[PDB]
């Protein structure tokens, strides 16, 4: 397995002009490994009982040596997982990477779905108000089929049984992640990476000396920033309301998911029909999947240059990003008619600019 | 094409295009037309 | 006899299509129905002056400047991961091929440095079609193979020879045929 | 391969020029071709008849060879302890073996009467063969002994039935038992995720209504969900009834009198029909407002605005007395 | 075959093969065809000859007067290149389509080089003749000679001789030719040497063809086809296009050198051959004398001169033979033998006696 | 001749129709696999259905197993 190590991470030859925007994959992998370490060492002291989970998490912070550090590293590294993934996705929307990296793009989408599931399962385990009512909402959202929801819950309502199986599932999924990562990289190195210029070039250079050092530099920056936020708390990434014990008969008066879930939340606020809600997610994900075979949707021969530099027309990916940010903004606010109106405007933009990527 | 091993992505292409046509039809019926017929 | 009956359906339809065949070139029917042709023809004076005109001019300005900064031509944007263009590149003569290689090298280096070229290096037309005679030949050659070999879904032996058996001809290009060896030094397909 | 040899000097095991463990008598030929002749001139023990185990020829080599504590096996042949610089000279008069080292580092091959190049030619390892070789070494003609049965007594010949049906029936039988068992396993595993036998969700309750005041909303617990009981004011009633004229416009039309069999008493399940949140006091229609996505309900329970698809659900209930109600 | 129109299936299912299925409608009263050769000519120069014997399969062939004896120091190997390019891309068909169509019609087709002729031919049912005449004439009317086909076809130029290394008899044939006419005309080799792969560029091929492939140097021959249809479909082939214009070429007489040559290899016999020249060749009047004498001696029977006077009187010869090869204007005639390699000096003596007494014959043998 | 070359060129004009025929053939070979897998789907999902639907779908052959417990109460 050493010979493979050398073939793929030492003698592998890249293009000279790979700048930082091509370093974020490595970064998400590293946040995965790190999150796994802190996960396992958190599991050694966590209690999976509805009667006492909350106090179990508080015991780590209050009465255990370095107890606070692992919880906070685990909490904060999640945000960086998602931030790095979104940068990593947008880079390849910008470049039209999926033109020839077909199966890599598919694998990517599967990994993103895995990550969403993993995060949301994690989000229930500390067992506060937000955890209980979030679980209630998302389980009610997948109700269309009889008996599936009491079965997956384990029970007529969110329960200790639900906590136990969420804990086991959150244990298992990351490692399935890892396996799919190996699959991802297989498809990638089958083809070879693209340039920022989107041309084919013979001016290649080996990995170990030049690109490995850039990977290391960015890694230093990321470790830095994680520790900064973890130790000092600069930003209010997580809302305070998960600090309150659960009550099964009273909701919290103000509700804000974790930031990486706000856009979705915005949709659930503005579309009238609940099924329309769910279908928007399904449709957008199907549209992203459809990009894998964009070469077939037209008989003009395709190029990777999108000529977005100096261009007054901008590009659909940029409009997508700004629409998504606008949806995050509206996600965060209270339900009111005007917020809903601009919500619907932004939602139409978000859907249309995704549909239109296929129309070259 | 002849002499190529990719055989399962074309099927997924057709299924996806199908499914989007489906979803948009149903969404037009659900979110717009049925209410519209209450306003007509 | 179900199969022969559906055969009959297919055969009659094909004979209809055959009977209508011309014996010489006939111009294609328009791409748009008469309604949309009418509407476009009506709205032309406003739409072309205010919107389409400037859009199509800005586009060429953007493209030209980006190509001139780097010293590329337009036909340097196509890849060889595209079968037709791969054939076209196989059919090229020495000089054109060498010049393309050189331009791609220079473009890579310049995009690495992110430095403009002097304006006196940018005095050329980037949109010359230097690949066309070869792309058309490639299209012909690759169309005839589909006609004469690809007209059916052929049946094969599965997972033998390093190929899945559903059509591939290069070993280990798919995941279920990864890792061909467990001992030894391996090998390469090009040295068989 | 991954396996070493163990050629080394050893003080427990003397070299084979010193102490051979095999029986050290060998015949020698001037040219190995001559070994052909002996194969067609000797007698052989396997060409002759014996009937009892006691008649089998006795081994030439002695039982008494290897000694030492806890050594089960008492007989061996070959060892790889290393030779010295000056080996022990073989005595060819006793038919001892001369091979490798003992040819190179010894005078054994020397003859007064003969050129050296001729003399050395007789000491290749093909020129030596043990005593008893032609008489005892077997050379089979087949793997099958004529005293055992081969396919000839088991072959199904002319006149036989066809057995494909039987073979494939055998294997189909195996498989359908297998599949039944597999399905049973999956069914049990699925069932194991289902709700436990202690829960049962059964029960009923009753409520006393004397302490309630006009305009107040009381909340109670029923089958795992909250239930609202409200003593409506005359103006609440009027608000509900004024919107009966606009029933045309509603997403889930219903008239107030059905929802309040006693007009001044309003009863509902306290849960949002959208995704399960619990509506709060207020909203635009003096009823209830859900904070999770913004649905509004009127003073009768009806959905007036927002994403929720139906009115607040009526629980199965009865007024037991003027001042007491039954749930379930 | 997009579906099929006929649904009746196997209409003779279950009928044994010793039970007839012919109806009286399918009986006929036999009329023979007429089978003397018919001779015609197109206006551009092409000569046509035809016969019919009422067989169901036809034989079609185009003959061109372009052998290897017409090459020179700048041309050596060009004829082999042309033959190795037969049924390649032409003006209106590609190589792939051509060969695939010939396969699917069911036919067998090919091209052959000699020292004086080049031949193309095909064969299948006679009802397909109109579809085969184009594909045969194409090769001489308008080939394209695209570079990437020449380059891909090169290895077949070397395999042609690599296989001769395990065909001793043919090998000796070639040795005889190159020794008899050293370095001229019939002497030239039938293959591309290493020195012959330089001038493998389209201009040399094309310039060579412009000197030989004109219509008046050609013949088209057909067997089992109706002559007026053959004439019609041949005329319809040359009517639109300009053929290669005529040329008043001249041919030099072969110079016979003779000589001697040896080539050793582990074969377990001494193979030997001796030969003399036939003055005038096929155009000499004595074409029948040599062909009778070859049968007196013994061709490639058991009452022949060699069989009686050599093979039955010596233990150490495996085979003795007389050979006779003729060309338009010269030939050779001689003897060939395989012997025990320890007795070659006796083999020469036997051959010398035999040559000694060919001059005289008795009427029984004659 | 122009006529023959035209016929040869036109021989493959209907490529798409032949490909549709191929679709038909392969799907005809493939689609019967739906019966085994359909039976197994139904096998697994039968005990999830209401008792009445189990009784109905088996035309009254299926009934609650009798194991000697939970009998009527006088
Ligand atoms: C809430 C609202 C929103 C809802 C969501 C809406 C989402 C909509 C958007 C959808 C996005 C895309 C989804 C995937 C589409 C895939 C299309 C496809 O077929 O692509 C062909 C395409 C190649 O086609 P081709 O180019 O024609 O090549 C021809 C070759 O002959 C082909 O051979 P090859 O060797 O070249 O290719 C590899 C081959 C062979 O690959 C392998 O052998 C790899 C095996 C790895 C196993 C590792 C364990 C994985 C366990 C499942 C994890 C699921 C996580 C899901 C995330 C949410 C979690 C809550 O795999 C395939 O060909 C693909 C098979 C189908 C994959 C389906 C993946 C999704 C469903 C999987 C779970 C099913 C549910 C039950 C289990 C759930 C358990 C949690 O393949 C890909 O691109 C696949 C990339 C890898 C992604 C999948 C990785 C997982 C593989 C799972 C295999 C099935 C077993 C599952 C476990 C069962 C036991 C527990
Ligand atoms: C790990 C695997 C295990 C090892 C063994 C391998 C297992 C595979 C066996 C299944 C395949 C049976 C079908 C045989 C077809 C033979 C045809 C032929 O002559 O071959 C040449 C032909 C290709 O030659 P070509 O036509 O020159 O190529 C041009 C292109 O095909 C482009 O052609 P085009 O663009 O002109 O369009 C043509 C297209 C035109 O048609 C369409 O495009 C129709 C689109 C309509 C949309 C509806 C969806 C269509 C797909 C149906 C899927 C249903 C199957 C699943 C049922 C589940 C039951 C529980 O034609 C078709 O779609 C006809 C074939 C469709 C068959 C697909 C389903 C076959 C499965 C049957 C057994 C099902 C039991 C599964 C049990 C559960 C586990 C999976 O072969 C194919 O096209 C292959 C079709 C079959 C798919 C590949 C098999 C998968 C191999 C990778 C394994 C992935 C496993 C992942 C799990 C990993 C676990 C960890
Ligand atoms: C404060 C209190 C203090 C109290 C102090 C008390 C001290 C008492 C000490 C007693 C020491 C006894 C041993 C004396 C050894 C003398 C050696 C000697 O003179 O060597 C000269 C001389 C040495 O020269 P050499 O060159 O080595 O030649 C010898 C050969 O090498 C030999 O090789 P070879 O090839 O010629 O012969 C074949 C070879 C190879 O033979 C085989 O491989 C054959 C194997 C056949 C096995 C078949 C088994 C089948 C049945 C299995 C049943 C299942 C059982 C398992 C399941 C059961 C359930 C659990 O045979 C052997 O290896 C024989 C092995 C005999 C083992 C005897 C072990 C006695 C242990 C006594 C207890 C000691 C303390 C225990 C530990 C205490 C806690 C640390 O050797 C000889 O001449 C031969 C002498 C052999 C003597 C053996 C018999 C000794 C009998 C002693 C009786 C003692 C009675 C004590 C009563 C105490 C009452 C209180
Ligand atoms: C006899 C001589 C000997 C011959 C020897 C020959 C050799 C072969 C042997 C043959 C001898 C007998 C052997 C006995 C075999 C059978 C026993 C057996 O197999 O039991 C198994 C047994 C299973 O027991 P079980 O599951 O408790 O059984 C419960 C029953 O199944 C009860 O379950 P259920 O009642 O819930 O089942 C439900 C069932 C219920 O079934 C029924 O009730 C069907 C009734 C059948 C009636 C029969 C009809 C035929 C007879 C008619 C008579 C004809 C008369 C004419 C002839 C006579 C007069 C001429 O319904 C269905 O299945 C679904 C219905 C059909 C679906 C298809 C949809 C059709 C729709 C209909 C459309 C029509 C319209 C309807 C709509 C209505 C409106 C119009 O094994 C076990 O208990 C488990 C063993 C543990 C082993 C675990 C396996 C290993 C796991 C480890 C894996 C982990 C390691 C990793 C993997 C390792 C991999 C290597
Ligand atoms: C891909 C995942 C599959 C999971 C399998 C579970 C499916 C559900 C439960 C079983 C359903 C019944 C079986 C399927 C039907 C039979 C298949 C079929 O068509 O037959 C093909 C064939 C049937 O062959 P046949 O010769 O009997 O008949 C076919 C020929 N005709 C059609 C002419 C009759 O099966 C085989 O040849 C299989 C060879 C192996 C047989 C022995 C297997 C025993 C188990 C060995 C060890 C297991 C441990 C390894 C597993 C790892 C995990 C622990
Ligand atoms: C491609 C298919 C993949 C299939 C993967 C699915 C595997 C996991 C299956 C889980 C099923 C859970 C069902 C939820 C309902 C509650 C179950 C339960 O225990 O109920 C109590 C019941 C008993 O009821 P009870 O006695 O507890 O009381 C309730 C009474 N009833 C049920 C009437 C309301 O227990 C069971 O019977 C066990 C459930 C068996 C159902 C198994 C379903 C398997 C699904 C696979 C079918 C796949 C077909 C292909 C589809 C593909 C389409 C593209
Ligand atoms: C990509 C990998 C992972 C991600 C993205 C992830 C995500 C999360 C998130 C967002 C939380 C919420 C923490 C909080 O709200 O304070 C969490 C908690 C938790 N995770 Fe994970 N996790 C990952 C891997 C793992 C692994 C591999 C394990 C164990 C093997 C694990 C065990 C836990 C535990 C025990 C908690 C509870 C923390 C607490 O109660 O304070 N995690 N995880
Ligand atoms: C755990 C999640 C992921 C990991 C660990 C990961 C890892 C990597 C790595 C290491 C690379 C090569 C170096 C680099 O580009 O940084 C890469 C490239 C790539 N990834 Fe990911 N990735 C993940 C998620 C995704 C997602 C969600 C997508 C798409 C939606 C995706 C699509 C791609 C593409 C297209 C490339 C190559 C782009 C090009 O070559 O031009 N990946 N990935
Ligand atoms: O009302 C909500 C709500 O709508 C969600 C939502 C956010 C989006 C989630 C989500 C949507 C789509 C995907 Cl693919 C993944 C997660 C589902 C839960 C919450 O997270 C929540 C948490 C606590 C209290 C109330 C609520
Ligand atoms: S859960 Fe009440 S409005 Fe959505």
């Amino acid at each position: 397995f050493m010979s493979l190590f050398r073939a793929h991470l030492v003698f592998y030859r890249c293009a000279l002009n790979l700048n930082s925007s091509y370093n974020f994959g490595f970064l998400v992998a590293m946040t995965f490994v790190l999150q796994i370490i802190t996960g396992i060492t958190l599991a050694f002291r966590y209690t999976s009982e509805a009667s006492c989970a909350f106090a179990s998490v508080q015991h780590l912070v209050r009465e255990v040596a370095a107890g606070w550090e692992f919880r906070m590293l685990h909490a904060t590294t999640a945000s960086f997982v998602f931030l790095c993934i979104l940068i990593h996705m947008t880079r390849g929307l910008y470049n039209w990477s999926y033109s020839y990296l077909t199966t890599a793009w598919m694998s990517g989408l599967v990994l993103y779905l895995l990550t969403i599931a993993t995060a949301f399962l994690g989000y229930v385990l500390p067992w506060g108000q937000m955890s209980f009512w979030g679980a209630t909402v998302i389980t009610n959202l997948l109700s269309p089929i009889p008996y599936l929801v009491p079965w997956l819950l384990g029970g007529y309502y969110v329960s200790d049984v639900t906590l136990k199986r969420f804990f086991v599932l959150h244990f298992i999924l990351p490692f399935i992640g890892c396996i799919i990562i190996v699959l991802h990289i297989f498809y990638l190195h089958l083809n070879g990476s693209s340039n920022p210029a989107g041309i084919d070039t013979a001016l290649k250079v080996a990995f170990y000396p030049h690109m490995l050092m850039t990977d290391a530099k960015c890694l230093s920056y990321l470790i830095g920033l994680i520790f900064l936020q973890a130790a000092f708390g600069l930003m209010e990434l997580s809302h305070p309301d998960n600090s309150i014990p659960v009550n099964r008969f009273v909701t919290p008066l103000h509700i804000v998911p974790e930031w990486y879930f706000l856009a979705y939340y915005a949709v659930l606020k503005v579309i009238p029909s609940k099924t329309g809600g769910l279908l928007v997610f399904m449709s957008s994900l199907i549209n992203l999947g459809l990009l894998s075979e964009i070469r077939a949707l037209n008989t003009r021969m395709l190029i990777r240059q999108q000529f977005m530099t100096r261009n007054v027309v901008s590009g659909w990916v940029i409009i997508w990003v700004y629409s998504m940010i606008f949806l995050i903004i509206i996600g965060s606010a209270i339900p009111q008619a005007t917020y809903i109106l601009y919500g619907r405007l932004a939602t139409i933009l978000y859907l249309t600019t995704g549909l239109v990527l296929c129309l070259y | 094409s002849y002499g190529n091993g990719t055989v399962l992505m074309p099927i997924v292409r057709r299924v996806f295009i199908g499914a989007l046509v489906g979803i948009y039809a149903y969404a037009a019926t659900d979110v717009v037309l049925i209410p519209g017929y209450a306003q007509l | 006899q179900f199969h022969r009956e559906i055969g009959k359906l297919f055969a009659s339809y094909s004979n209809k299509i055959t009977a209508n065949s011309p014996v010489q070139y006939v111009p294609s029917p328009p791409t748009k129905g008469k309604v949309r042709r009418a509407l476009s023809s009506a709205l032309m004076p406003v739409w072309f002056k205010f919107f389409r005109g400037p859009l199509d001019r800005w586009n060429l300005a953007v493209m030209a400047k980006y190509l001139r900064d780097h010293g590329l031509m337009y036909d340097d944007l196509y890849s060889d991961k595209e079968p037709v263009f791969a054939r076209a590149l196989e059919l090229l003569p020495p000089d054109i091929q060498a010049a393309r290689f050189r331009r791609l090298m220079r473009g890579t280096y310049l995009n690495h440095l992110r430095l403009y070229l002097p304006v006196h290096e940018q005095n050329y037309d980037p949109f010359i079609p230097y690949m066309a005679p070869y792309v058309e030949e490639a299209k012909f050659q690759l169309q005839e193979e589909e006609e004469l070999l690809g007209y059916h879904m052929w049946e094969g032996v599965w997972y033998s020879g390093g190929v899945t058996g559903f059509g591939d001809k290069e070993p280990g290009e798919h995941f279920l045929v990864a890792l061909p060896n467990l001992y030894g030094a391996g090998g390469s397909p090009m040295q068989a | 391969s991954v396996h070493s040899h163990n050629i080394r000097p050893d003080k427990h095991e003397l070299p084979a020029s010193e102490v051979p463990l095999y029986y050290n008598r060998f015949d020698q030929a001037d040219h190995p071709s001559l070994w052909q002749l002996e194969e067609e001139q000797q007698r052989k023990h396997l060409d002759q008849e014996v009937t009892d185990v006691s008649q089998l020829v006795e081994p030439v080599s002695s039982p008494h060879q290897t000694e030492g504590w806890f050594k089960r096996l008492r007989y061996w042949h070959y060892k790889e302890t290393a030779e010295p610089t000056f080996p022990r000279t073989p005595d060819l008069s006793k038919g001892e073996l001369a091979a490798g080292a003992t040819v190179t580092r010894t005078s054994v091959w020397h003859d007064p009467n003969e050129p050296a190049i001729v003399s050395v030619s007789r000491f290749a390892p093909d020129n030596f063969r043990a005593v008893g070789f032609a008489e005892n070494v077997p050379n089979p003609e087949s793997t099958n002994s004529d005293s055992h049965p081969d396919f000839r007594e088991y072959r199904l010949g002319p006149g036989s039935v066809d057995r494909r049906p039987f073979v494939y029936f055998m294997s189909a039988s195996y498989f359908f038992i297998t599949a039944s068992m597999m399905r049973s396993f999956l069914c049990k595993w699925v069932h194991y995720w289902w709700v436990s036998r202690d829960m049962l969700a059964a029960g009923t309750t009753e409520v006393d209504l004397r302490p309630i005041q006009e305009g107040m909303t009381a909340v109670f617990k029923w089958r795992g969900k909250p239930v609202f009981v409200r003593h409506r004011t005359a103006e609440d009633i009027a608000k509900a009834q004024a919107d009966d004229a606009l029933i045309g416009t509603m997403k889930d039309p219903q008239l107030d009198s059905e929802r309040c069999p006693r007009p001044q008493w309003l009863i509902n399940i306290g849960v949002c029909t959208h995704l399960g949140c619990i509506p709060t006091d207020g909203g635009n229609y003096g009823g209830w407002f859900c904070p999770c996505h913004g649905s509004h309900y009127d003073t009768s329970g009806r959905i007036r605005l927002g994403p929720a698809p139906s009115n607040l659900e009526l629980p199965p209930t009865v007024f037991l007395d003027d001042h007491t109600v039954k749930l379930g | 075959y997009v579906g099929k129109e006929n649904t009746k299936g196997n209409v003779y299912e279950g009928i044994p093969l010793d039970q007839s299925i012919l109806e009286p409608a399918d009986l006929r009263d036999y009329v023979p065809p007429h089978s003397n050769i018919q001779y015609s000519k197109l206006d551009n120069g092409l000569r046509i000859a035809s016969m019919d014997r009422g067989g169901l399969t036809a034989s079609l062939g185009l003959f061109v007067h372009a052998g290897t004896r017409f090459e020179d120091v700048t041309n050596f190997g060009v004829t082999h290149m042309i033959q190795n390019l037969a049924f390649a891309s032409t003006a209106h068909l590609s190589l792939l389509r051509t060969v695939k169509t010939i396969e699917v019609l069911g036919a067998n087709a090919g091209c052959v080089v000699g020292r004086e002729h080049l031949v193309y031919s095909a064969e299948c049912l006679r009802s397909h003749m109109p579809l085969l005449v184009p594909m045969l004439t194409g090769n001489v009317l308008f080939p394209r000679f695209l570079p990437w086909e020449l380059k891909a076809c090169k290895e077949k130029l070397i395999m042609a001789r690599k296989r001769l290394e395990h065909m001793p008899d043919q090998m000796v044939s070639e040795l005889l030719h190159t020794t008899a006419w050293h370095n001229n005309t019939l002497g030239h080799k039938l293959h591309c040497t290493e020195r012959s792969l330089g001038h493998y560029n389209p201009d040399v091929i094309r310039h060579y063809m412009l000197q030989h492939f004109s219509p008046e140097n050609m013949v088209f021959v057909g067997v089992n086809v109706n002559h007026d249809e053959l004439c019609t479909w041949l005329m319809r082939a040359f009517v639109d296009y300009n053929a290669i214009p005529p040329s008043k070429r001249t041919v030099a007489s072969p110079v016979y050198t003779g000589g001697d040559v040896r080539l050793e290899t582990p074969s377990p016999h001494a193979h030997m051959a001796i030969a003399f020249e036939t003055p005038g060749g096929w155009n000499g009047g004595d074409l029948v004398a040599y062909s009778v004498l070859q049968t007196i001696l013994g061709g490639g029977g058991m009452y022949t001169r060699l069989y009686l006077n050599v093979l039955n009187q010596n233990e150490w010869v495996e085979s003795a033979m007389a050979f006779n090869t003729q060309y338009t204007d010269s030939g050779i005639f001689g003897l060939y033998m395989l012997a025990d390699p320890t007795k070659s000096a006796n083999a020469v003596k036997v051959m010398a006696e035999q040559f000694g007494k060919m001059g005289s014959v008795t009427k029984e043998e004659l | 001749s122009r006529a023959v070359y035209a016929k040869l060129w036109a021989s493959t004009a209907q490529y798409t129709q032949r490909r549709h025929y191929a679709w038909y053939q392969i799907w005809s070979r493939v689609i019967p696999w739906s019966v085994p897998w359909g039976i197994f789907a139904m096998w697994m999902v039968f005990p999830a259905m209401p008792v009445e639907y189990r009784q109905a779908l088996t035309f009254g052959i299926w009934q609650k197993p009798n194991i000697g417990t939970h009998g009527p109460d006088p």
